[PDB]
RNA sequence: UAUGUUC
RNA sequence: AAGUUAAGGGAGUGAAGACGAUCAGAUACCGUCGUAAUCUUAACCAUAAACUAUGCCGACUAGGUGUUGGAUGAAGUGCUUCCUUCAGUACCUUAUGAGAAAUCAAAGUCUUUGGGUUCU
RNA sequence: UCUGGUGCCAGCAGCCGCGGUAAUUCCAGCUCCAAUAGCGUAUAUUAAAAUUGUUGCAGUUAAAACGCUCGUAGUUGAAU
């Protein structure tokens, strides 16, 4: 909205300077602020939104000499359903405040997820293209392709993850406790953050490195 | 859940250490496991020393030294303060 | 060339400490029967100009820090930061500078130079957080942990830091148009000396 | 990169190429003039051709020989 | 900080070992 | 969706979060040794960084590149 | 190892030419001739072998000849009807339970003349397998002193 | 006791392209490996080895563009008939789009799926993708 | 390096 | 190891036992004594936290400090050390390796799940 | 977290639990939910169970490496 400007990255968002998230995601680039989406996913002049829930509230206790000093540890799972999907926990005194914050860690650990097509480059890709595995404590949640015409066959929280990150065909398959949500919706996180990290053989030509941003627009900065 | 990597003792490449006897206390402990303090005292403290030293002959008199050499259990060693309980990240240091 | 070599052949940049580690090995040429290795200085000299011929890459030179815990390594950090266009940290680095974006310093670089990686791998840690390259002066038991150009010299001698760091000064400046290559220096290495 | 590998002689038996690391001398004693074949890391005695004399000693390596003489391989 | 460490600062500013040597000569 | 570049020594693809991997940029120069405006690009793992081999994958490189002949 | 532990690496490598070697204008014209008057004075292949590459200066009899000794001591009727390594595995055994018989407080010897034993079991029945011996051999403990033969 | 070859030759190129060591040494070389290594080549998943032939059942020196994911071998060689290698294939291969099931079969070494463009499954000896 | 229970 | 059988041995220690203490009690811890046992021989018994609580064989994957036994090459003084290597044996660090974690160079190379085999 | 009655009783509750005066859990009324001419209960069985594991488990510490070695049957076996 109207921020103070802070970091590099920051303020050549805020100028406009880059068009799109994929270059930051390709070079690999630490998103540090929500600046960084304010002025990228606002509910007018954009095509897609970002949804958000929270996926679960856990009571935590420290137990201290006088009674336990609980507080709530908020998990909420962003994504808009076309390929960018994100998971965050924050802890704090006051269920609001967990919350805010978990939405914030969120948006800023949100990535992309290969979305495969499995049938035709024709139709648009609907499942992941790959088996892939998610592991997190004892959790492991394994992740295979599936013809169109399915739904997410998984569990709920299987189902709610993979819809966030846009997949609307898929098996899943788990061992391990997944009672514990926070480990579960971790290990689904990271299979589909994997998905994007496997080297299938369409990706085997190589292909020239574009500048990063910071020396294609140092130039940009320079009189601040 | 295993304190320490080397058991509590020294012991590797072995089947069985002949145990020796705490000074302290007489308990059967393992050589390796024991823990031993080789003492070599003065037979004296300075102001005895200072005594029988001029009341000594020779005029150049060199008081002997004892050698004790004790070997001490766990239980023992920790009463008398040879060893502490220390810290777990402590725990591993040696010299 | 000559006169290069003979402007740096009387240091004690040829003497690197024991403990010669794994990943020194083509760097150094044997040991002497003393005990203390010796690095080939002509491995050096091309990785001094590497090095500076990706330094000179970035376009704003401000983009690009220095670092160095030592007594010795911040009077040529700092004269080096000053003579090329670079700003640099000397002695204590806090180690929330490269990824805390709330403290009033931060200053992310896209290129770290590193005196010793022993001294201030926390530095060097820090920018697997934010991918900086990161330089080294590394020595003949420095670790190479998140380094990619290893400058194989001495990291304890006053005279080889300042030399080193004079040199590095000098070939950039080369690199770039102020003074021609043939010419000579107007700027003596006691001058980048610790006092 | 193991296959142009050339300093490997350091290296410990069956290396990259598994080659002996014994050999095969001729041995002339001074003043003897004297022509015989022998075995490096020999585990024999063996004795001269002219002149009946010592020349290597067993033990569990290449042996000792004798203070003089001249012993050349018999590589070609 | 003030101005007093300026003056200072204006102030302060104003055979070899055989294996080396083979080292080298082996170089050129 | 994008393509994700590729490290220069182990043709192991970057994901999006790595923070560790690195772009290296070297300058080339003119017939008199000043440099030049065009320059040459790597890509190097994060995991080969924490390993430690980028100096020795940088050199390796370097030498096909022919930017510099001293090998190893 | 087939018993105990320890890899023990240690062997002897043949060189990669498989030919006589160059320097030996040595014909081999009498070279069987001369490992069959070393078996007649009486000595196991092995140690022929062994008296060949050093008295001799001929190693890899193969090599010299394309045809190896114990195959040419069994061509010229000279081979034991016991072979070597059994031989030399029966002695031991022999040797081991004469120094039984005088000390049964040895549980350690009869440990290992019990493994010994085992080997000799397994070995005599490869050889059997094989025709290198009666398919009526089985080496009872009793007569193996004189078995030696 | 090695048992299998080709499982420690392809275990061995596992642990070498996870290392990124673009060049691998496998010892005990087969004419079965040295099928399998010309498939995985015409696949395009390494590059030019070379086998150093000595006279001692020689090696293998095998360059790797770092590109395979995983290489293993299954034992014991099931004989799979045409009819489960669907089975087979939705089992141990990521995906139906890549990777390669190896089949030892009446014509030779093959993959799934000019098994199947040519009939005639066989035995199952192990998998590369 | 006296002993010294229970809720 | 204890235990059993039969001879021998029998110092010291010492299940039992006997006293003396302590204690509310104390048949215990402490002290004095003391039988069996401990030792040897010849037989049984076949069990231990018999423990690295980690079956055996094989391949691969990383740096360093040692140390035991050989072998290789060279050098301060016929004699000592350093280099390489094999086979043991530990330790330190490191893991974009594993694990629930403690931790582990194997307890790694496992949902990218199949080297062989036994037991539970 | 609707209204009465009961008040560790009566009772409910597959499991966790509710009930000692404000019972969101008993006994009732109202309302709501689910499936629907069908809906509960009991027992057995399958999936769930990768908690019988060939695919596909685990065995340092959760249960679980025989005290150790030899050894037959069995299983498995270098390259050409």
């Amino acid at each position: 909205k109207n921020w103070v400007p802070v970091t590099k990255l920051g303020r050549l968002v805020k100028e406009g300077k880059i068009v799109s998230i994929e270059e930051i995601y390709l070079h690999s680039l630490p998103i540090k602020e929500y600046q960084i989406i304010d002025y990228f996913f606002q509910p007018n002049e954009c095509s897609h939104p970002l949804k958000d829930d929270v996926v679960k509230i856990m009571p935590v206790q420290k137990q201290t000499r006088a009674g336990q000093r609980t507080r709530f540890k908020a998990f909420v799972a962003i994504g808009d359903g076309n390929g960018h999907c994100g998971l965050g926990v924050k802890c704090a005194k006051e269920v609001a405040t967990a919350i805010r914050g978990a939405i914030i860690s969120a948006k800023l650990s949100l990535i992309p997820v290969r979305r495969g097509y499995w049938g035709n480059k024709i139709g648009d890709p609907h499942t992941v293209p790959m088996k892939v595995s998610g592991k997190c404590g004892s959790v492991r949640i394994r992740l295979v392709p599936a013809p169109r015409g399915t739904q997410i066959v998984g569990a709920p929280t299987t189902k709610k993850m993979l819809n966030f990150a846009g997949i609307k065909d898929c098996f899943s398959s788990s061992c391990g406790k997944t009672k514990t949500k926070g480990n579960f919706l971790r290990a689904i996180f990271n299979a589909l953050s994997k998905t994007y990290g496997y080297l299938t053989p369409d990706l085997w030509k190589v292909t020239n490195f574009d500048k990063s941003p910071y020396e294609e627009w140092s130039d940009f900065l320079e009189t601040y | 859940p295993k304190k320490r990597r080397n058991g509590g003792r020294s012991k590797h490449n072995r089947g069985h250490v002949n145990p020796l006897r705490c000074s302290n206390c007489g308990r059967c402990v393992p050589k390796d496991k024991a823990i031993k303090r080789f003492n070599i005292r003065n037979i004296v403290d300075t102001s005895a020393q200072r005594d029988i030293k001029e009341a000594s002959v020779y005029s150049t008199f060199q008081l002997p030294k004892l050698y004790i050499k004790q070997c001490y259990c766990v239980s023992c060693a920790i009463h008398s303060r040879f060893v502490r309980v220390r810290s777990r990240e402590q725990r591993r240091v040696r010299k | 060339k000559e006169e290069s070599i003979a402007k740096m052949l009387i240091c004690k940049v040829h003497i690197g400490t024991k403990n010669l580690e794994n990943k020194m090995k083509r760097y150094v040429y044997t040991r002497a029967k003393d005990g203390v290795h010796i690095i080939n200085l002509a491995k050096t000299y091309e990785k001094l100009q590497l090095a500076a011929r990706i330094i000179v890459a970035i376009s704003n030179p401000a983009d690009v820090v220095v670092v160095s815990a030592r007594p010795f390594g911040s009077r040529a950090v700092l004269k080096f930061a000053q003579y090329t266009g670079a700003q640099a940290i000397a002695g204590r680095w806090t180690p929330g500078m490269l990824t805390n974006q709330i403290i009033q310093k931060f200053t992310e670089p896209r290129l770290l130079i590193v005196t010793d990686p022993r001294t201030d791998a926390q530095s060097v840690k820090e920018s697997a957080y934010a991918n900086i390259p990161v330089i080294a002066l590394c020595d003949s038991d420095s670790p190479l942990e998140h380094v990619d150009i290893a400058i194989p010299c001495n990291n304890k001698g006053k005279e080889s830091i300042a030399l080193m760091y004079w040199l590095l000064a000098q070939e950039v400046l080369y690199l770039k148009g102020v003074i021609p290559r043939s010419e000579p220096w107007n700027v003596m290495v006691d001058m980048f000396l610790w006092r | 990169n193991p296959d142009p590998v050339e300093e490997s002689k350091k290296h410990k038996l069956k290396r990259l190429i598994p080659t002996p690391n014994s050999y095969f001398m001729d041995v002339k004693c001074p003043g003897c003039l004297q022509i015989t074949t022998l075995f490096s890391h020999a585990q024999n005695v063996v004795l001269c051709g002219s002149c009946n004399i010592m020349l290597c000693q067993p033990t569990g390596g290449k042996c000792k020989l004798t203070e003089g003489c001249s012993f050349r391989k018999k590589i070609e | 900080s003030l101005k007093l460490q300026e003056e200072e600062r204006e102030r302060r500013l104003d055979y070899v070992e055989p294996d080396t040597l083979r080292m080298i000569k082996s170089l050129g | 969706i994008y393509i994700p570049r590729k490290c220069s020594a182990t043709s192991r693809l970057i994901p999006a979060k790595e923070h560790g991997a690195v772009q290296i940029n070297v300058g080339m120069v003119d017939a008199n040794g000043v440099y030049n405006g065009k320059t040459e690009t790597f890509a190097i793992s994060g995991h080969v960084r924490q390993n430690g081999e980028s100096d020795a994958c940088l050199n390796r490189l370097m030498y096909e590149k022919k930017l510099l002949s001293f090998q190893n | 190892r087939m018993y105990g532990k320890g890899k023990g690496i240690s062997s002897s490598t043949l060189p990669y030419k498989r030919k006589q070697p160059s320097w030996l204008k040595q014909k081999p014209s009498e070279i069987e001739d001369a490992i069959i008057k070393l078996a007649k004075k009486g000595q196991t292949p092995s140690q022929i072998g062994a008296t060949l590459r050093d008295n001799y200066g001929i190693p890899q009899v193969k090599s010299v000849t394309g045809n190896k000794i114990l195959r040419i001591l069994r061509a010229q009727g000279i081979a034991t009807t016991i072979p070597e390594d059994l031989y030399f595995l029966i002695k031991k055994a022999v040797s081991m339970r004469k120094h039984l018989e005088k000390n049964k407080k040895d549980k350690d010897c009869k440990f290992r003349l019990i493994l010994t034993e085992s080997k000799i079991h397994r070995i005599s029945r490869y050889y059997k397998r094989k025709k290198l011996l009666p398919s009526n051999w089985k080496y009872q403990s009793s007569t193996a002193s004189a078995l030696i033969a | 006791v090695r048992m299998s070859v080709l499982a420690d030759c392809l275990k061995t190129i596992n642990n070498a392209e996870k290392r990124g060591r673009r060049q691998v040494l496998i010892r005990p070389s087969s004419k079965v490996v040295i099928k399998f290594l010309q498939y995985m080549q015409k696949k395009g998943y390494i590059g030019s080895f070379e086998i150093v032939d000595d006279h001692r059942s020689g090696k293998i020196v095998v360059n790797l563009l770092g590109r395979i994911n995983k290489c293993a071998v299954i034992s014991p060689r099931y004989d799979v008939k045409l009819d489960e290698i669907e089975k087979i294939i939705t089992s141990i291969l990521p995906s139906r789009l890549f990777g390669h099931l190896i089949l030892t079969t009446p014509y030779g070494i093959m993959d799934h799926e000019e098994a199947r463009r040519k009939h005639t499954g066989g035995k199952v000896l192990g998998f590369f993708f």
